[PDB]
């Protein structure tokens, strides 16, 4: 039973890192490219 | 940065209208100035 348990977290916290990464990600990429565009406007 | 950056595009669109107004204007007076030059220079086509 707490074997089952475990397991199933570290499938949550995995899923839920590969979630954080991609919200995160995308944000940082836009920044990048909202900052070029700043520079381009300039 | 994204107020910013739509702040500055407003900024931008409003300074390219005015600079394509006064580019028009420009232009205008420039046409008004070359018939005006055109007319001397019938004029003094005539004399001579």
């Amino acid at each position: 039973q707490l074997e089952n348990l475990i397991n199933k977290w570290s499938l949550e916290l995995e899923d839920q890192e590969k979630h954080f990464l991609q919200q995160a990600t995308q944000v940082n990429a836009w920044d990048r490219t909202l900052m070029q565009n700043g520079e381009r406007i300039t | 940065q994204k107020e910013k950056q739509l702040e500055d595009l407003r900024y931008c669109r409003e300074e390219r209208k005015s600079l394509t107004e006064t580019a028009e204007r420009l232009a205008e007076k420039f046409e008004e100035a070359k018939e005006k030059q055109e007319d001397l220079i019938n004029r003094l086509k005539r004399i001579l």
